[PDB]
RNA sequence: AUAGAUGAGUUUGGUGAUGGCUCUGAUUGAACACU
RNA sequence: AAGGUCAUGGCUUAACAAGCCAAUAAUUCUCUUAGUCGAAGCUGAAAAGGCUGAUCGACCACAUUGGGAAUGAAAAAAUCCCAAGGCAAAUAGGUACAGCAGUGAGGAAUCUUGGUCAAUGGGCCCACGCCUGAACUGGUAACUUGGAGGAAUGAGACGUCGAUUUAUCGAGUAAAAUUCUGUAUACAUAUUGAUAAUGACAAUAUGUACAUUUGUCUUGACUAAUUACGUGCCAGCAGUCGCGGCAAUACGUAAGAGACUAGUGUUAAUCAUCAUAAAUAGGUUUAAAGGGUACUCAGACGGAAAAAUUCGCCCAAAUAUAGGGGACAAUUUUUCUAGAGUUUUAUGUAAGAAGGUCGUACUCUAGAGUGGAGAGAUAAAAUUCUGUGAUACCUAGGGGACGGGUAAAGGCGAAGGCAAUCUUUUAUGUAAAAACUGACGUCGAAGGACGAAGGCAAAGGGAACAAAAAGGAUUAGAUACCCCAGUAGUCUUUGCAGACAAUUAUGAAUGCCAUAGGUUAGAUUUUUAAUUUAGUCUAUAAAUGAAAGUGUAAGCAUUUCACCUCAAGAGUAAGGCGGCAACGCAGGAACUGAAAUCACUAGACCGUUUCUGACACCAGCAAU
RNA sequence: CGCGGCUCUGAUUAGUGUUAAGUCGAAAUACGGUUCGUGUAGUGGAAGUUGCACGGGACUUAUCAAUGUUGAACAAUACGA
């Protein structure tokens, strides 16, 4: 549920605050959807499903993950590579917007307004560097990827 | 508070602040007429010193209040109809009102030159 | 709350506790216990 | 946060920006520091990032929530098990002084343990037996015990000749008019004499304290 | 409707906070005083 | 089952069944207040903004108050019937201005007892026409808004006026004077509101003519703008902070200066200021604010991989017919094992309870014990004990509670709390391996349960301790602190009671973030010592914080419950509930303030520590 | 007519607010000169004070009788502050 996305956001903040080169997440399709969007937006370096121990650092892309079955699904985890440029984490802040207590949904015209830096609904306008990820019927997208495809949906979190 | 606590009515109006002139603020009136029950003197509190000319007025609404008499020298006394407005004497406790100088029986300061509109003083007309 | 301010509540609670003991008899006559 | 803000990694970025424009608007900027162009193309290296350290030993597979992932691991070699076995069977082999000071770090270039225990550059020590044992136990397929006995016996025959040569070398020297200085057996005893005396003085001076304080314990000062 | 988001005086020996009060803006089916 | 109905529905009826809605207030009742609504009015940058509920439109209700029916297509009446009090009426049976204008009263406060049915609308009428306080128009009020309310030139009248560096600085391009305009407005003409005809009253256009006021506030800072004199904590000013005590830019006067202007100030109110009740969007260690506790009904929230259904969600609206998209959401289905649990006697352990004991000391009794005048108390004493033999030293019996060492930053329980010992009895929790169930979870208003000490009630117990009461001292006085004694009470059993600095001044729970040194109970190992699980504490990093500090959280996030909204009054009053009572729960307003409040910094102080100087002291000599 | 609610008034009586210039003590802040506070039960002109348990928002304010070492001679072309 949305609680896992909320844990994924606070965990990545703590892993970047600690300047960790790697970090693990519970293996769920929802966490994978947000991680693929962060990687697609350029905030993380890699995504790899593995066990409770991180794969070999050097051979990370050519890593061969074993098939996921009911005999090991309980130990699978998503390993994320974190970026740090100019003595600063590239994924500094991950502020959630929709929470377990309330799921915030935005319309296409509200996202068009938030994309240019104007408040709309419970959201606020985006500034230089900030990003916004929306969970739509076309997958987890960035607010500028959503307005291009002309869809709304559930707002997940704002990435500074 | 949580969304559930707010939905049940946790947000309530803040406790009201007492007005400067409750006898006028309670009924939205700018001024009220009254009869002078007593005309005497009040003593300021610790810092200031002197004798403040005050009057015990019985408003047309029934309330008995203490009003400050602005200016130097007055004409009202017992059984005198005067107009009361808001504003208080800061150093006098219980004096939460002022008397209008151009009122019914209270006269304006005769030898007043500056701020005549505050003391109900007609222009000397010495030029004409 | 500091000890200085708690002593203000300490006196207000003792004065009240002392008032009820004193007027307990007349409150018992008027059926107000 | 008691620590201070160190911006040592951004001296170039900060210095290059301050030199871009002139403080007196309307004039060309002055010449920058002389070091600005020197490190123009030598940026600092990334610091404070915690990577997955080298795993010198296989990590515990049964662990489901492992801790200390960013902690360096202990370096262990197959020889550690062998060194502990030898030096526990030969404790007095640790009394032979060994120089762990390096000369040029090129010791392992002339070590061919297929020949024997005597190599170039290193002395005949318990390490030679461990390296010779490991070679036999890996190449000739011997077992831990078999390879141990072989390299161990070769090591004894060499030590015996070293001790037999000291005695004979001194015995023949005197047969042709050769005399030597004091030996450890004599020097060692003289040092004990000088130290034994210091104890005698302490005991003699410390016993007088007890006998005096003991006799004075009773309050016999009346002198009846 | 994409220009629209602002402060000030006042607690303390002093400093930083907390927290009210007042002023700064707009207005009235208003009243009163001087005009 | 039958009837009725376009059709549906106990809508109606008969016969059977005992259901249906609700459980967190459905339902009912009391008190207080109010016409409701709209970008209708005001207001904010904004929020499903806030406030109001005038003029405008919509809706509701009412026509002195109360109680009613008929007529009619339809009550949609200022109609009708009835009663009561007011006014009028008496042998009558009218009237109620919340229709227009108007009067009296109340009030800080809101206007003409006009003209016309010419225009628009409505009633009656074959038609013509009649009626219309609807309406249109004239009047009153700066209440508000909009507009006008004068432009250009103006140099030596070699004049005046006020300051003053008596010759400088200002009034001052200001005035006078000169040259133009013809604004509101007045008058005249024409057109028009109206056409089949009808003009109450006025608008617009054109021509001619006219140059008409100043007023008010402020002037220490916030806040634009200064001096002189007078006054002397007086008189007074004051929105906030403040000013005034004899050389006041703060009061009063004079002049100047800064502003708005037919208005200007003040009072009252509303929004905003005020993330100052925070849904958007707050907070509770030390400042307002975490419930004494966690098992729990309602409620909120809560895994993995697929599927059905809703079509929630999105395109996406206009309260959108009909469709599309499939991540997510709701109900449901099937699988999975990471959460949560069960089994495998764990170890360790002052959780709890029952029935029995042990011991050190104390205490009483007895032995006309031994001994033979003191003892105990306190800083010192006194009251007090002792020749009826004390204290001291013993022997033999009885009684009641209490729990030495071990002992630790130790442990246990939801908390309160739990420490001698044997047996009996009780739920959790922790470690390692396997096996098992398969989301069965977290939080939790209320109800119920538990809840320290003191206390109430009853029946026991009674050594010791000890509120009360009393005595002796100390003291200026001494309820007191100290002392001789001493009753409740503490203990046992059964109930009541429910308040605590019930504390980590920190609710419970979940995910997560870098180290170091100890310590508690296990586990693994090459059991040396390392590794590891779950606790606890110390000191730090990143960070966080008002800081103190925290850093297994007061960090990053999330869930849920409780609670807070300036001080003071006040956790008080009244009504209510619980209790035998004591008290508990719940919980205001009036009056009065501009401050209360927290952490830190540097000092000073301490009947505070440790030092350093001085005839400061000690000692000695001399002196008053 | 009765019961209930509500409003006003009431001999007598309680509480609290404000008010520099009165009086009686010295309770708190330092070890405040009896540690201070919480609860509960008494007590005293008043602040106070007593019992019982509890909290630190008081004692972490903590700073050696382990008294501190001939830890391998001397001399050489070695060694040389
Ligand atoms: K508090
Ligand atoms: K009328
Ligand atoms: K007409
Ligand atoms: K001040
Ligand atoms: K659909
Ligand atoms: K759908
Ligand atoms: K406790
Ligand atoms: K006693
Ligand atoms: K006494
Ligand atoms: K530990
Ligand atoms: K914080
Ligand atoms: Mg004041
Ligand atoms: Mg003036
Ligand atoms: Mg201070
Ligand atoms: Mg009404
Ligand atoms: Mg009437
Ligand atoms: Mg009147
Ligand atoms: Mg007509
Ligand atoms: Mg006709
Ligand atoms: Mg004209
Ligand atoms: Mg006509
Ligand atoms: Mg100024
Ligand atoms: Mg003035
Ligand atoms: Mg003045
Ligand atoms: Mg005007
Ligand atoms: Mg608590
Ligand atoms: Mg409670
Ligand atoms: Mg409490
Ligand atoms: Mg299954
Ligand atoms: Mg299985
Ligand atoms: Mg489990
Ligand atoms: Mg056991
Ligand atoms: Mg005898
Ligand atoms: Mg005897
Ligand atoms: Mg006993
Ligand atoms: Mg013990
Ligand atoms: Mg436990
Ligand atoms: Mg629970
Ligand atoms: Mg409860
Ligand atoms: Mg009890
Ligand atoms: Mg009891
Ligand atoms: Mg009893
Ligand atoms: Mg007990
Ligand atoms: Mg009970
Ligand atoms: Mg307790
Ligand atoms: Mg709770
Ligand atoms: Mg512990
Ligand atoms: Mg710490
Ligand atoms: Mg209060
Ligand atoms: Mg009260
Ligand atoms: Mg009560
Ligand atoms: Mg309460
Ligand atoms: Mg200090
Ligand atoms: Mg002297
Ligand atoms: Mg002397
Ligand atoms: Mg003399
Ligand atoms: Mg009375
Ligand atoms: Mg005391
Ligand atoms: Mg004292
Ligand atoms: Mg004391
Ligand atoms: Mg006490
Ligand atoms: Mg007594
Ligand atoms: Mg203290
Ligand atoms: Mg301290």
């Amino acid at each position: 549920g949305i609680q896992q996305i909320t844990n994924m956001c606070s965990h990545l903040q703590n892993a970047s605050r600690a300047r960790l080169g790697l970090t693990s997440l519970p293996n769920t399709k929802y966490n994978l959807a947000l991680a693929l969007a962060l990687h697609r937006a350029g905030f993380i370096s890699s995504i790899t499903r593995g066990g409770p121990h991180p794969p070999t650092p050097e051979a990370l892309m050519t890593y061969e993950p074993e098939p996921v079955t009911s005999a090991n699904v309980a130990t699978r985890r998503l390993w994320v590579g974190l970026k740090y440029w100019n003595e600063e984490p590239v994924l500094k802040e991950l502020k959630p917007i929709s929470k377990p207590s309330r799921l915030v949904t935005a319309s296409l015209e509200q996202l068009n307004r938030v994309a240019r830096g104007f408040p709309a609904g419970y959201m606020k306008g985006l500034q230089l560097g900030e990003c916004l990820f929306v969970n739509t019927d076309r997958g987890v997208l960035e607010v500028r990827e959503a307005v291009e495809r002309k869809v709304g949906g559930l707002v997940l979190c704002k990435v500074k | 508070a949580t969304l559930n606590q707010v939905m049940r009515g946790c947000r309530k109006p803040q406790r009201a602040r007492h007005a400067v002139s409750p006898a006028l603020s309670s009924i939205k009136s700018p001024a009220l007429k009254g009869v002078c029950v007593k005309v005497g003197i009040t003593r300021p509190k610790k810092p200031n010193s002197g004798e403040r000319k005050t009057a015990r007025v019985r408003l047309s609404t029934g309330k008995v209040i203490t009003a400050y008499i602005p200016g130097e020298g007055h004409n009202i006394s017992q059984h005198s109809v005067v107009l009361v407005r808001g504003g208080r004497a800061q150093d006098c406790p219980g004096v939460r009102y002022h008397l209008v100088r151009g009122a019914l029986d209270l006269a304006g300061v005769a030898t007043r030159m500056s701020s005549r509109s505050k003391y109900g003083t007609k222009k000397p007309k010495k030029a004409s | 709350i500091s000890v200085r301010r708690q002593k203000k509540l300490k006196i207000k609670k003792k004065k009240y506790k002392k008032l009820m003991r004193r007027t307990r008899n007349e409150r018992r006559k008027q059926d107000r216990l | 946060g008691k620590g201070r803000i160190f911006q040592a990694a951004k001296v170039y970025q900060r210095a290059s920006e301050a030199a871009a424009t002139n403080i007196v608007s309307g004039l060309p900027p002055r010449n920058p520091p002389l070091w600005l162009k020197a490190i123009e193309s030598i940026p600092p290296a990334e610091i404070n990032t915690r990577p997955y350290p080298i795993q010198h030993s296989p990590p515990n597979p049964r662990a489901r929530k492992p801790r200390n992932l960013f902690r360096p691991t202990k370096i262990v070699y197959p020889e550690d098990e062998l060194r502990r076995d030898f030096y526990r069977d030969h404790p007095w082999e640790l009394a032979r002084p060994r120089m762990i000071i390096e000369l040029d770090g090129k010791d392992a270039r002339f070590l061919d343990w297929s020949k024997g225990l005597r190599q170039r550059g290193i002395p005949l020590s318990g390490e030679s037996v461990v390296q010779r044992q490991l070679w036999l136990m890996e190449n000739q397929g011997m077992t831990k015990q078999e390879a141990y006995d072989k390299a161990r016996h070769e090591f004894y025959k060499l030590r015996q000749l070293e001790q037999m040569e000291r005695r004979i070398a001194v015995e023949e020297a005197r047969m042709v008019g050769g005399y030597f200085g004091k030996d450890l057996l004599t020097v060692g005893m003289e040092l004990e004499n000088k130290t034994y005396e210091s104890w005698k003085k302490w005991a003699t001076t410390e016993i007088a304290r007890q006998e005096s304080a003991r006799a004075s314990m009773y309050t016999n000062v009346v002198d009846n």
